[PDB]
């Protein structure tokens, strides 16, 4: 009774890979599918060893290991489009390493992932990352502010946003995060109340609101 | 087979079955008539079925409507009670109208009850509205918020687009294949 | 900022002329005195105080005011 | 004039329910004491009055707090309506 | 065969059948008289049928109309109740009239209930109207909004074209071929 | 044969039959006396029949008239109720008169119910009227709107041509040939 | 049992044409008739392959294909008065193509329509189209405005319209659209209240609105 | 086997089983009908089961809703009790609407009861709300707080984002494998 | 028992393609047909391998793969009118590649689509795409603003729009999106309590001055 | 009023009408 025969009718939905530790690794696309598989193993339908894996879980586990043995490495994300040959994106600016060192890193990752035959390390440009973020916000016409730091960029979006703006921001941010991860660029969405509706005010230099005739207010 | 639940309604049974099937648990529905429906599963799946029943807080409860609090028997019911029943009917009729729009699967609607004051002595406050809706897959949500706002704005005497909140979501993936039977 | 508007100007919304022309007094560089009869009138809109004398002259003719300047303060009457 | 309509109708409804309770108690007691005289075939004028008095006094000792709540509520409400326009 | 639902009305059962057939599920309707209608499906289709019953929240609740809140036969009525019965009837009459226009299949109307305040001593607010309608395929919707606005405008003492919202949609593809029976 | 509907009245039955025949569906009407009429169709046509029954929302509801909400056979009648029954009778009598004009097949009329305020202590609003009508093929609709407007204007004490809306349409193609029987 | 025997008693209502792909094409005139035929095929009364077609559906389908392979071709409509020999109207000004290219186009259309023997391409004049539109609106005495763009002309009919006017407009536009389609000329019909809602105002470059006596509002040039 | 608990309800029993299985204690549920459910365990596990029953203060108590303190049984009901039932209905209807959002598993809502004074003769205080919610694993909590605040803001007459509190949590690890039986 | 015999009576509603995967691919027009097909497979009425596909799903999948391996490629959309020979539209301005690189890209795509025999790559002009957008708005007389960025164009339509304007706008946008996709051109439709439909002016001594775009707008006092 | 400058009166008092004329 092979494992593929037990997962269901839709044979396309799952992918079975044999590992060097002689264990079957089942690759899933999402949580719902993950639990659909884990139930079969936990019930004990299959008799040999097997495990269930997905991109998010492996990203987390690998990051935890890097935290211990490479506490200063600047990197983005590991892609499993072809699970047998993952792609690891490193920064070009924030890392200075030799080719030998990179090769060693490659081999240690390969030892952590017994289902992968090799790890391809690719160098990406930070300026590109930041630029595609800011261009995506201008494309959506959101109001925003940009703040720059030595090791990261922060985009602040705040105000009395409309429902169509909240929806657009949410879709965009969620699309970007999947490609780049969350390590270099951060987005902050902050809804605030409206002081101006129904009040007169001066704006530009020397701006002030006035709550009511005879009552001036001077924001900072 | 182990008994999970007894004396369920038809509506509770079909929700429980739907939720267990989604997690690959094969369940059985039995009818006892005046005693209602019973749900059963195999032992290998018992633990999981228990954990899910707790996590989702099944079986579901009955569905609340404000008019249930104010059934009129008096000669004279308060200006509060009458107004409450009125708003509690307009809400339901709007949800039923929205469900007819193109490709909406379900929706819910809420209105600000000014009636938490009788408005004796004090001037009445303007209305606010909120709605939730679920769409078929492949719907341009951004382009479809406009229609709903336009439709609701003119159902009431004083409403501003600023005072209308609309939240939309897509249907999840379809569950078509049957769960596997324990070996 | 609590003032998320880009340019500069004054946004009146149903302002008595007294409270409107006070906002113009700093660009005029003069204190403004307004009669009660004129202070009964109202205005709404978005205004550029770029050249106050030339604005004040025009609004006098549009709103029916009359105005004078003695060197120390501007006086506006119906 | 929905305000005059409301205040006028409520005044009469309040009269009807404030007065009903004592008279209900008095009537039920009256009937039972009238019956007992028939099954006993024994007759006097005073026994029903004597019991009715006690029944009504107990009714008032019990309910009177609620009479105050109801009257204060109505008293405030009508004043606010009278002076509501300003 | 597995039982999905029992004790249905005629017009609930027909809706359930229609929705299952649209997704290629062959279903059967059985009549038990005083017990109502029963619906059955094959086992291979059971899972899918339960998923769709959840997703569409079948069987449908009955239509809600505001007069149900204010029965004609109570001992007494305040003016608010009478006024609500009145508008609750004008809505239904306009819907029944629009269904006679050329090529309209069905429609819904909503009126702003000003009745929720007296407007005594006060200027009564103007009326607002919303309508939804479904058309046969090949109808020039843009050219047909004008007719409906023109018609509704004069149905009330004071209505502005600005205060009338109209939303139109075409009919979906026709379901003519029968679903396939499981092998 | 499969049962679609039971316990229908005569007018509902003939409506359903007409709609099905238009789409090439052969249907049969059966009489059970005190149990009403039943409608049946062949299996090859069952699917389509169900889909059209849903699409048109058959069977039709009873026709609504405002006076139904304010029955005259009641102990006492407020002025609002009497003022309502008067208008709800004038509407019907105008519909019945329009049907007598040359070439008209049917009509609907609506009047602005100013009773929705008492207008005590207030000047009464002017009247507004709306009308819909269906004509025989080959009718000069453009030249026929004038007659209707002229006739309606003098039906009420104060009406302006600007306050009268009129919408006209022609009869659809005749369904004379019988549908084909399934092979 | 031939197919014509299954469509009804009114033999002249439908037209059957054989196609190169070994399929019968039943040409229909309207939606009602289209569904009358489709019910017969979908029930499975006939047993070979057959299809139902009409002019609107075919115009949509062919436009969708042109959108992919000829995304800049300027054209009006395809007429199927004679379904065996359709006529395709192209703009004389807004297209530059050689005779050879037109022939190639013809052959590809013939490949899309297996029931047609040939496609006849005719060149039409834009000035003619626009002139018939404006002459129609004048003849019907409607008030209108004309806007010109590089690629099209737009007629805006708006304001307070009487019932008679609305009826005339709807009839005319429906007539025009069936001849020329909706690609080059668009008619915008919009019922407006009084522009400013019964309020006095001054128009021109110094315009303003009187909200009330003693209350001025300065929204825009008017 | 030793008896832990008797006379439980269905929903007390399932909660007790869930909590003991989580700690690797195999338990058994028995039904006595009118006497309810009974829970039993083996002796080697008795001590532990006792300690957990104490720690979680099982069996759980019935759920509390404010409407349960102000039952509708009076001929005159005081304004304070009417407003209490009103708010106690709105809270529940909002919780039921939140559970329909995308990927929420459970929620709670609380409202500031300004009714502990009648607000007779005193200007009414503004509203405050609090919400708790639990999500599926892998949810961007930060991006989802915005949606909930937006939705709650307009469900009420006058609310500031500064006066809405929201607290979110992810679901715990799934309990799928069965506990081991004592040797 | 072939697959075509199981999908229904209307044979041409679906199309069945063999592929190098040794799996049948079923091509469907829309989601409802997609589910009508998927039910047959998921029920297990067929025994060999099969899959259901549509244009939208394939666009999404391919774009996800390109995001990994060609993260800076500027492109529009892949059309599947003829599913055996899809057409892939690239920008002429924003891409710089050699013929060899294009060939390699083509081959890799062919590897992703085992049902396709070859992929044709076509270069399109951005100026054309933008001009067709703007002219489509003018042809409907919608009020709009245009904003230009390095990599895209945004059209903003906002205010107290009328119901007929909302309808015409959403019909147009839903037609354009199908052809060009949403990557390069974006349309925002927003309803505001504002009667000038997005215009804005300041009053000064010299009269009105048009005010640049911005998030804040003056709500209607009328 | 495509050109020039004028005033659209609606039962306006002469004071508001001649005030509008004052600028010219
Ligand atoms: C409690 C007995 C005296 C109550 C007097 C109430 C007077 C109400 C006057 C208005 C009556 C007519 N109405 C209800 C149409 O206004
Ligand atoms: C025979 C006495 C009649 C008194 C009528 C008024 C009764 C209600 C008000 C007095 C209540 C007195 N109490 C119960 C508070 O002591
Ligand atoms: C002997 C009959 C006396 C009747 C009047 C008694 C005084 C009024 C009642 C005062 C108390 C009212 N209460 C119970 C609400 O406090």
């Amino acid at each position: 009774a092979e494992l593929d025969s037990l997962l269901g009718q839709e044979k396309e939905r799952f992918q079975v890979l044999p590992g060097r530790d002689k264990m079957l690794y089942v690759a899933a696309q999402n949580e719902r599918d993950t639990l659909w598989a884990r139930q079969v193993l936990a019930r004990g339908d299959y008799d040999k060893n097997a495990r269930v894996i997905n991109e998010n879980e492996e990203n987390k586990r690998i990051s935890i290991w890097l935290d211990t043995y490479y506490p200063q490495l600047a990197y983005y994300r590991i892609h499993f489009d072809e699970p047998r040959k993952p792609v690891f994106w490193l920064s070009r600016q924030r890392n200075t390493m030799s080719k030998k060192e990179l090769e060693v890193l490659s081999q240690k990752l390969r030892a952590l992932m017994p289902y992968a035959d090799s790890v391809n390390i690719t160098l990406m440009d930070d300026v590109t990352a930041a630029g595609q973020a800011e261009a995506g916000l201008k494309q959506q016409a959101l109001p925003y502010s940009r703040r720059n730091h030595k090791g990261g960029v922060t985009f602040v979006i705040q105000g009395a946003l409309d429902d169509v703006e909240i929806l657009r921001a949410r879709q965009f941010v969620d699309s970007y995060y999947r490609t780049w991860g969350g390590r270099y660029v951060q987005f902050a969405i902050e809804l605030k109340d409206d002081w101006l509706k129904g009040r007169s005010f001066q704006y530009g230099a020397e701006g002030y609101i006035k709550m009511s005739p005879g009552h001036w207010y001077f924001p900072s | 087979d182990k008994d999970l639940l007894k004396g369920l309604d038809q509506e509770q049974a079909n929700e429980v079955i739907a939720v267990l099937q989604m997690h690959n648990i094969e369940a059985n529905k039995i009818d006892s008539g005046k005693l209602g429906y019973s749900i059963t599963v195999a032992e290998p799946d018992f633990t999981a079925a228990v954990y899910w029943i707790k996590t989702y807080q099944l079986p579901p409860r009955p569905r609340v409507e404000i008019a249930q609090m104010f059934p009129a028997d008096s000669l004279v019911s308060s200006p509060r009670a009458e107004k409450a029943r009125l708003y509690s009917a307009i809400e339901q009729r709007l949800e039923q109208s929205l469900q007819t729009m193109e490709g909406v699967l379900s929706a819910r609607v809420h209105i600000s009850y000014d009636i938490d004051a009788g408005e004796n002595g004090r001037p009445p406050k303007p209305v606010h509205l909120s709605a939730l809706a679920v769409y078929e897959r492949g719907s341009p949500l951004a382009h479809q918020i406009s229609d709903i706002k336009r439709f609701l704005k003119n159902s009431f005497a004083d409403v501003d687009y600023d005072n209308i909140s609309v939240v939309l979501s897509e249907r999840s993936d379809a569950q078509l294949q049957a769960p596997g039977t324990p070996v | 900022e609590k003032i998320p508007v880009t340019g500069s100007g004054f946004v009146a919304k149903d302002d008595s002329l007294r409270t409107f022309f006070d906002a113009m007094a700093l660009q005029l560089k003069e204190p403004v005195i307004v009669s009660k009869m004129a202070a009964r009138k109202k205005i709404t809109g978005n205004f550029e105080f770029h050249d106050p004398n030339a604005l004040l002259e025009k609004l006098s003719l549009q709103l029916g005011l009359i105005w004078y300047f003695d060197g120390q303060a501007i006086y506006i009457y119906d | 004039m929905d305000d005059l309509v409301f205040a006028g109708n409520k005044a009469l409804y309040l009269v009807l329910i404030l007065s009903g309770w004592p008279t209900i108690v008095a009537t039920i007691i009256g009937l039972l004491v009238g019956l007992f005289q028939t099954v006993t075939q024994l007759q006097e004028q005073t026994l029903p009055f004597g019991i009715k008095l006690l029944g009504v006094c107990l009714c008032l000792f019990l309910l009177s707090g609620w009479y105050g709540e109801v009257l204060l509520s109505y008293g405030r409400q009508v004043i606010f309506l009278a002076l509501a326009k300003g």
